[PDB]
Order: structure tokens, then C-alpha cells, then sequence
DNA sequence: CGGGAAAATCTCTAGCA
DNA sequence: ACTGCTAGAGATTTTCCCG
DNA sequence: CGGGAAAATCTCTAGCA
DNA sequence: ACTGCTAGAGATTTTCCCG
């Protein structure tokens, strides 16, 4: 039940940018996503970011990869 | 409070000082002389 | 400092010598020169060298007008994505850039638009075309094109693929139309090596199926937190961390000083 | 991996297709695939029909994805070959399409139609876009005072159509089940990407005969032998490119 | 891939795709997709992202002219220093700008001027005011202002110190020498912390200083070196390493396996 | 050899293939239908 | 005589730039002066430095400064 | 360090300045200037000399530096306060000038050049500039074929006094001269100015009485104690601003 | 050896038009 | 065969100064 | 564990006008 | 109260592949 449902959710990709770094992220984890805040874990460190800074996908690519 | 010197719009001349009413990321929002401003933060000095 | 100041000054007012040079020539420390040009209204002449970030929501579009061979296109990208469409008009105007608007929205989930202060995205008639199609309208700082510096980056692309095919079409309408074509579906790149179209079909499924899930998710967990506080929501929790919400602040604790009821 | 044997049990008792077999199990889905292909027992997203409708004396070009009910609609100044030709080629631009479903008209077999669609790789064939040009007219009719021109009320209709209106068992919107299929065919498109650069490799093990290569991953080769799929661990096989 | 080569280039044909989509699209090595692309006339239309560096000796200058209030200002900067002379002349003339070049060779060591292709700097004049004045003219690429991006630059600077300062004087030209002296004097900064008057004053006197002491050392200093060769002229050793002038190569090697007679 | 695809002056419009004659620090040397042209390396390809 | 003709030589100060970094580099020490060609040391590296690449003064603010 | 008492030997017999105590003796310039300053029985850059000569029924305002030789002259329109105002703004602009020497005559006493004068911080004070006047006219007769107009023969001159012409004990040209004269007075400002800077610093060492500083080393503080300069090591000395 | 404050180095921008 | 640079604003890192 | 080759990441540019 | 970006060229670093 929930924890389909989490697994899921932490397999989608986030790509996200900091107030001042004009470079994108690499592909951090999706935990959590709200209306205007996403929460993320990149390199075992969880970040908040604003939804106007993070892309998130997929990525079918990987997902057909294994 | 703040002194905000600022380019506008498009006049190389440099204005001011105005005050400053709200700092964002990216731009600033200014009152000089009654008239309220938006500006990019490249092209205003806050002091 | 009392006369190295005033000497400084003097010389200032004169010749609006830099920091440096009225340190030096006045044995000053360096925060009382930088003081003194600071001071100085004529000598504030430059902004901060930084860039901000351009929204980049899922349904933000920018949409700008370029010139190609005396006429007018239309152009409009889905910013997450790079997603493009495009189209000739014979005038800038606000009841074309209104029709153009209101095919995009039938056709995309479009949100908001941001454009710059063009007569016709300021028209009378685009701003109900976005009434009607619930889209919200934001205008860049004028004289600003960096606001717009996702569809302006796409008008240089645009054109850099029209004059690359602008000898298989008679009329420049079919060249956009082939250039838009070739955009999203043959240039493959970017966060995922996904073509445009690609792209933004994963970014807009995607926006879909997490909100389900974590509607979903938010149905059944349903717990409050205690950190420290008052009864915070729970938003996630795992890896010795907890993710709360309190009072509409998202922040992260450690599972320690904080308990999940 | 451990999995392998458990998603063999379920497919040889359910008939159950890959998708679930590595959603449920944690398989990548070449493997379910293989899996799913083992078994005799258990043996569209890129089509198009366009029409054209008549309305208050206007020419209105309709084109319907079959699979969502997704329209692409626009009043065109007359039907001849040039205008369907660049309506085509706009839709082309917009959505992957791959073929197109027409009824044989005059502006649908002229020279400049087929011309686009040999540049596009459209394929041309000669009910759904009846009962949706009947759809579109009632949404038309419903929304035709909001608008002086014809051409503004048809792109209304559209977006009503394609967002405002939901249907059917989840009760989704046209534009969300025409997002979902592509996004379905981009990930049918890539398993079928990656299978093609793996069928090409061979695999000894332990030495074995060849084997089909299914997966190389971080702590194991899986691979496919006699119609049978088994684990190896890496440093326990080599893979070759025949 | 012959099958998937050839499906490609005639992807290639029509729509240009970038290496990335054919090799998505045709399941090729992306050495292939890049030699498809590569081997395309119409997809070369992007230069390598790099920037060239201007030439420093002690002994160039850039000239250029600039506008201001309807007038011509003529604009001189010693690159290693940054050291300017400015002056208003009536006309972009090849007379007045060799008379300008003929009172700044008068004044300091020029040995080589570097000017973009304006008639005034190609003119006849002024190649026989260079010839003179035995300074060698060099011509930047046309239409590359970026050879000429340090005199461009004090075009900034010195427009900026003019605005600062106009209203301390009626006319340009006053403003323009005002300016002049300001930077000249009244700026610190850069590689030494000095107005770039005092470092054009360094520039030169240790330019003059190191020939002479240097002159010297080889008088003094006269060795020949064995590595390895040939008898290479000796010209620094210690610590280690000698570093020796091999038929016109100068070359670093270590003391060992090394000789010096 | 090599190929070289270029933007002369002032067009934004690239040309090529040239033969490349000399290659320094900034800036190309290349013969395009017998005409030396001189390019800097920010508006050259070097194939 | 020569010592004292070296040392003064090695008293002066170089900045530089590599042929791909434009970025001047620190004070290197001078060693050797060409018409062309000049060479350094820096932070125990001796290099070899294009006339047209080099700035060669002595700063007299740190020869006073000691 | 080690030499102070050498170069305090040798002052004293040789009556030497500070530049050769610090360079023969590798001492810092401030240590060698108090050891020259401490001797009773051991006790011009920014001068320019500024006239008219009239040739060929043209004024031709001369500057000379007094310590180099050198020289800038220009022809110029009048012989008025305005001209003569603006060419000693560029000559300001150009060189440090700090004094200039006039014949008080009616251009060189308007409040135009006065006000230059005040503007650039120039000191106005009303037999080197007449020789140098004959000089310069020497060298324009010797090059007037090779010009058509005055002012450009002027400058030819010019540039042949400053650069082709070279004199003296050391054979040197007007503008290495000049430069030399200009880098020993940066020098010689910089040591004062590092001068200025120390001398509100008290050192208090070994705890004795307050001593004027006069080095501050990595390894050493060096300070001077009743008409003596003794090194004291950093740690066991505590420097404080008064 | 430890923080704090000032100095130094570093990063980045507009304008030269 | 020739070539982006400069200097100011703000951030971040070193150095130094007294314990 | 060791190099080599290919893949991936990184650095930087013009043009959008 | 809003905001440079994109994609290609060339360089440099990781990853992987067989020993
Ligand atoms: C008629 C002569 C002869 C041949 O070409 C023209 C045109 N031109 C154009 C610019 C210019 O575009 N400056 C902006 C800029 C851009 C980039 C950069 F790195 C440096 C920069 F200064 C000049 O400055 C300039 O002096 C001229 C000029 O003199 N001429
Ligand atoms: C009449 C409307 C209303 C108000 O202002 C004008 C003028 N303008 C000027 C540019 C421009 O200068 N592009 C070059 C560029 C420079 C920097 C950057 F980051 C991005 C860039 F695209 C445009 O692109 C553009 O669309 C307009 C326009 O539409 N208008
Ligand atoms: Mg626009
Ligand atoms: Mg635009
Ligand atoms: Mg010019
Ligand atoms: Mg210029
Ligand atoms: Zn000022
Ligand atoms: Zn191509």
C-alpha cells in the first residue's frame, strides 16, 4: 500500500539549481513534492528546493534500463 | 535602511539614491522620488 | 585620520579617486576610503555581477516575437522542457498573439506565460484570451531580455535550424514548421538525452503521476510530529531524518529531539 | 535477480505481461520481457484519422488521435493539398505522429500532402472522427457566443474538449491520456532500443556454450540459455560482441 | 551498422539531427553519429568556445577613437601598464592621428601601435609617421574589436571618469584631460597596487634596468652546456636545474646529465 | 589536411570548407578559393 | 660582480599568463630575460614564459617595505 | 638584521646614505634610513619650467622637467591663458608635475592656468628653459625640411631631444633619465609612506620601556631604544598602537 | 593551537558599440 | 601569418593577532 | 590492481538584437 | 513585489574492460 506507493514516488529524478549557481544538478532523488517546495536527497544529504528551481522526470531511459 | 543606486531602463545614466523596499533573488524593488521601480539586481548597488 | 580624512575627501570631490588610491596617497585604513567613495553618489556606478534564475515551473511558457526575412514568428517554449512552437503572423499583434495563445492552451497545459512588454502581449485582447483559458500572465522588467532568456536563447536555435533547412521549402511558414519539427523531435540533449517533445511529454506525465501519488501517500500517512514545538505535519521520514511542515515552513530534523505520533 | 523464478511462477499462472512482472518483482524490464516472450501461450499511440467538417460556411480540419481522444483542430481558408499539407506538418511538429488515417478526399491525395508526409515519415492510409466532428460541433455550439470569429470558437472547443471534458474508466481528460500514451510509447520505444543493442551480445559462463545477453548489471550478468534464465556472477563470465 | 549508417544519413539529409538523436535513433557508436554530423557542411556553424590573449610587451600600444558629445576622441593605452593619453580632434583623419602618434612617440618608447582597420589608422599618414618614428603598425583582424579589447576597454573606463567629471569643466577637452589624469594618477589598482602612471614608470625603468643587468651577466656569464647534444649557451643555473638556449630553443633540464664547461 | 568552416566579417552567414594554412594562439590562417583569409579561432572550426 | 648582478636580476618580480588561462598569475621570480622569451620561477617551478606573455616590473612599494 | 651594526660602522666612516647601506648590506630601506637620519654630522622630481618662444610667427610653449632634460612642446593657436591652461592640464595628466616655473608672464599669471594649477594640486612659482629653448630650435632647423607644417617638425624635435640624443656621465637619452628620476621618487614616496605608517606604532620588549619601531620581520621585530637599533625576537616583544 | 577581524584572493559582470 | 579586457561588487579563503 | 579507450562531466562561447 | 539561457566545441576527469 504506502510503501508501493513511496518507492514510486522515490523513483523519479530531480534536476535543481541553488539560489546562486546557475548550473544544474545532477539527478537527486524525488521524496516528497509540494505545491511550491520539493524535497530531495542528493548524495545522502536531503535538500528542500523551490518548485520554480526543480525539473523532475523520469527519465525512461534508466527505467527500461534497469 | 538602504541606499540603492540603479540603471532603469535602457539610460546608461545611473540614479539615486532610492529606498529600498524589497530584495529578491534577481531583482529589487526601489522607491525613488514617489515612483516605484523594479530592477535587476544587475543593475543596482544596495548600500 | 581627522586631517588624512579631509585631505581624502578634498581630493574625492575633485578627482573621485578609487579606495585604493586615497588609502594610499592618505594612510588610511581601507574600510575609511572604501567609506568615502561609498559616500560619494557620482561614484556608484555599478550593479552586483551575479544572474538570477528564471522560473522554471512545469507550466511556465515564454513566448517572444522574432524577425525573419521581413516577417513576424511567433514563438513560444515550455521552459522546463525546451518544448517549442511556432508560427508565422503577418503582424504583431494582440488579436494573433491571442489566437496563437489559445491554440497553445487547447493543445498544452499552460499555466503561465511570461513575455516581455511588447505591444501585443500587453494587448487588450491577450490579456482575456488568458482570462478565458485560466492562464496567468507575467511580464518581464522592461529592457530586461535576460527575464526572457529561455525563449530568447530559442529564437537564436529557431533560426539557426531555418537557415538549415531553408532551402527545402519555397515559403517561410513551412521552413518554421520543418525547424520546429526537427527542434523537438531530431535534436536529442539535455538533463535526460531526451528530444524536446520527449521531454516535456516525461515532465507533464511526471508532474501528473506524482501528484496522484503523493495525494495518495498524504491520504494514508497522516502524522504529527513533535520537535524540539507545536504539532507539526509529517511530510517524509527515513535515514535517521524527518521531514516536517510547520506552520507552512518546510524544514528537516534528525530523528533525534523529534518523536512521530 | 532472486526474483526471476517467482515472476516465471506468475506469468506461467496468470499470463501477466512484463510491466507487471518488474513492477512487482524488482526485474528490469529486459528480463520480464524475455520472460513474457518465453511462452507461446500468451501471444496505435502514432495514429491519426483527419477529416475535414463543414460549419457556417468555413472549412474546419480536425485531426484526432485514435488511442486518447486527443483533437487538433483549426478553421483553414479553403481545402485544398497546401493548407492540409501544412496543417500536417504543424501536427507532425507537435506529436509524434506516424501515420495518418484519411478518407480519400481531394486535398488528402495531392502531391503536396504526400510530399509532407514522406518529409515528416508520415505513412498515409485511405468512426472516431465522425462521432468527434459531431463532439466538436455541439462544443462549438455551446461556446460560438463567446466569440465574433469561428476560428476563436473552434480552438475554444478544443481546449474544452481536450481539458475541460473527462471521461471514461479514470476519468481523465483527453490531454492527460494522449501525455500518458506517449510517455508509454517512449518507454516501449527504449526497452526496444536497449533490447537491440543487447541481442547482439553473447555470454560464456563457467566454459558454457553462448548465451543470450538479457542484463549486465552491478553484481550480475543475467543471461538466457536453453530457454531457461540464470544468474552468474560477473567475474564468473565473459561477454563477447558477435 | 550499414543498415543503420545509411537510415541515419538520410535522417541527417532532411532534418540536420545532432549525433546525439541519430545515435538514439539508429543505435549507433557515437564516433559514427559524430562523423555523420561532423561530415555535413550545413551543421558546421559554431566556432571553438575560447579567447585569444593580446599581446603585452613593454612596448605596445592600442589606439582607437571613440565618440562623445558629437566629438572624436583619440585614445591611446600602454597594454602592459594601462596607461592612457587621450585628446579631441576635430576629424577621424590619417593627419591628425599621426600627429597625435607623433607627440606619444615623442613622449614615450613606442615600438609598435595596434589599431583596428579604420581609415584613419590605415591611412597614408599615418604609415609615414610610423616609418619615422620606426614604429611597427599592426592591424587587427577586421571586425574582431576583441584584439583591440584593452584599448576598447579604457574606451569604458575613460567615458566613465569623462561623466564623472563634466561638470567640472565647460568644454570636452578639458573634461577628456581631466579624465586622463585621473586615471593616470588618481586610480590604484592592478598587478602592483599602483596608479598606472607610477606602473608605466616601472614598466619601463625595469625594462631598461633588466637589459642592463642582464647585458652584463652574459658578458660576465659565458659558458657552454652539454646535455644529453650540442654545445648549448648557458643561461641560468641553481637549484638543481640549469636552463640552456639550444639553437634558438630555450629548454629547462636538470642538472643531472648535464655538463657545463 | 583539415577542414575549416568560418565566419569572416560582419556575415553571419558560415562558409567552407577552407584549407587550413596556419594554426596560432587566437587566430586561424585559411585559403578559401585562393583567397587568404585570417580568422580568429572563436569564429573557425578546425575538422 | 656577477653574484651581486643576479641576485639584483632575481629581485624583480613577473606576472604572467599561460597560452589557455586568462588569469595573470602571481609574482613569479625573474631568472633570465630573452628578447623574446623569458624565464621564471614560480613556486619552485621554473618556467619558460613568451616576451609577449610577461609583465616585469619591481614593485617599489615592497622593495621599501623590505 | 645581522648587518645593522656593519652598516652602522660604515656609516660612520663613509658618511653613506640609506640606499647603499640597504642594498650592500640586505637591510630593509627603513632600518638604513633611521641609521642615516640617527647621525647629526651626515645633513626637484616634480619641477617643470614652462615658456614661449615665438618661430616663424608661431608660439611654441615649452616644458622642460629640470632634473631629466626633458622636454614637451607643442605649437600652440595664441599665446593666451587658455591654451596655456590646458597644456599644462595634459603635461599634468602625463607626468606627477608638482611645481612649475614661469617668467610671469600675462598667460602664465590668467586665473584660467591659475585654476588649473589648483585643479591638478600644481604649485605656481613666477637659465635651463632658454638653452633648451635654443636646443629645441636647433633641432627643428636641423628636421624642418622633413615636415610641412610647424607644429609636426616641433614634435620631431621633440622626440630627437628625448630619445636620439643622449649626454651626460652616463650617456643615457632625456626620457631614460626621466623615467629613472620618477621611479626613485615613487620610491622614495612609498618609504615615506611606510615610514608615516609605523612611526604611531610603540614597541614594548624583554617589560623595558616603549621603543620606536622600525621593521616588522617574519623572524624579527626591529627597534630603535635611546638612539640604538637592537633586534628582539617576536614573542618576546608586544607591539601596540598609540 | 583557536577563533575573529581584516587582508587577500577569487568569481563574475557591463561596456567598449 | 594572431589573439578580450578592466575594474568594481560581493563571496570566500588566508593571514595574522593576541591569548 | 594498471593502463587504454570510450563515456561522462566540465568549461566556455555567440546569439537571442 | 523578480531573476540568462542553450547547445555545441574542446578539455579534462571517471568508468569500465580485460588482463
Ligand atoms: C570603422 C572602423 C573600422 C572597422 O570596424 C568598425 C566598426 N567598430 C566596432 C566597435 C565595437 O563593436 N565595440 C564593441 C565591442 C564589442 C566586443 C569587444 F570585445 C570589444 C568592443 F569594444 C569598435 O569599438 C570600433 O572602434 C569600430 C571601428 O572603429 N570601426
Ligand atoms: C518592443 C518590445 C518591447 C520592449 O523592448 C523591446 C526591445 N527588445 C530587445 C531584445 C534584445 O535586445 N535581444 C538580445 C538579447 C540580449 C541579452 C539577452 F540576455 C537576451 C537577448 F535576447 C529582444 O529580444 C526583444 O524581444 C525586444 C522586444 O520585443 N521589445
Ligand atoms: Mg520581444
Ligand atoms: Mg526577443
Ligand atoms: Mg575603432
Ligand atoms: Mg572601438
Ligand atoms: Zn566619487
Ligand atoms: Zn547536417
Amino acid at each position: 500500500e504506502l510503501q508501493k506507493q513511496i518507492t514510486k514516488i522515490q523513483n523519479f529524478r530531480v534536476y535543481y539549481r541553488d539560489s546562486r549557481d546557475p548550473v544544474w544538478k545532477g539527478p537527486a532523488k524525488l521524496l516528497w513534492k509540494g505545491e511550491g517546495a520539493v524535497v530531495i536527497q542528493d548524495n545522502s544529504d536531503i535538500k528542500v528546493v523551490p518548485r520554480r528551481k526543480a525539473k523532475i522526470i523520469r527519465d525512461y531511459g534508466k527505467q527500461m534500463a534497469g | 535602511n538602504f541606499r540603492v543606486y540603479y540603471r532603469d531602463s535602457r539610460d546608461p545614466v545611473w540614479k539615486g539614491p532610492a529606498k529600498l523596499l524589497w530584495k529578491g533573488e534577481g531583482a529589487v524593488v526601489i522607491q525613488d522620488n514617489s515612483d516605484i521601480k523594479v530592477v535587476p539586481r544587475r543593475k543596482a548597488k544596495i548600500i | 585620520f581627522l586631517d588624512g580624512i579631509d585631505k581624502a575627501q578634498e581630493e574625492h570631490e575633485k578627482y573621485h579617486s578609487n579606495w585604493r588610491a586615497m588609502a594610499s596617497d592618505f594612510n588610511l585604513p581601507p574600510v575609511v576610503a572604501k567609506e568615502i567613495v561609498a559616500s560619494c553618489d557620482k561614484c556608484q556606478l555599478k550593479g552586483e555581477a551575479m544572474h538570477g534564475q528564471v522560473d522554471c515551473s512545469p507550466g511556465i511558457w515564454q513566448l517572444d516575437c522574432t524577425h525573419l526575412e521581413g516577417k513576424v514568428i511567433l514563438v513560444a517554449v515550455h521552459v522546463a522542457s525546451g518544448y517549442i512552437e511556432a508560427e508565422v503572423i503577418p503582424a504583431e499583434t494582440g488579436q494573433e498573439t491571442a489566437y496563437f495563445l489559445l491554440k497553445l492552451a487547447g493543445r498544452w497545459p499552460v499555466k503561465t506565460v511570461h513575455t516581455d512588454n511588447g505591444s501585443n502581449f500587453t494587448s487588450t485582447t491577450v490579456k482575456a484570451a488568458c482570462w478565458w483559458a485560466g492562464i496567468k500572465q507575467e511580464f518581464a522588467i522592461p529592457y530586461n531580455p535576460q527575464s526572457q532568456g529561455v525563449i530568447e536563447s530559442m529564437n537564436k536555435e529557431l533560426k539557426k535550424i531555418i537557415g538549415q533547412v531553408r532551402d527545402q521549402a519555397e515559403h517561410l511558414k513551412t521552413a518554421v514548421q520543418m525547424a520546429v519539427f526537427i527542434h523537438n523531435f531530431k535534436r536529442k540533449g539535455g538533463i535526460g538525452g531526451y528530444s524536446a517533445g520527449e521531454r516535456i511529454v516525461d515532465i507533464i506525465a511526471t508532474d501528473i503521476q506524482t501528484k496522484e501519488l503523493q495525494k495518495q501517500i498524504t491520504k494514508i500517512q497522516n502524522f504529527r510530529v513533535y520537535y524540539r514545538k507545536g504539532p507539526a505535519k509529517l511530510l517524509w521520514k527515513g535515514e535517521g531524518a524527518v521531514v516536517i511542515q510547520d506552520n507552512s515552513d518546510i524544514k528537516v530534523v534528525p530523528r533525534r529531539k523529534a518523536k512521530i505520533i
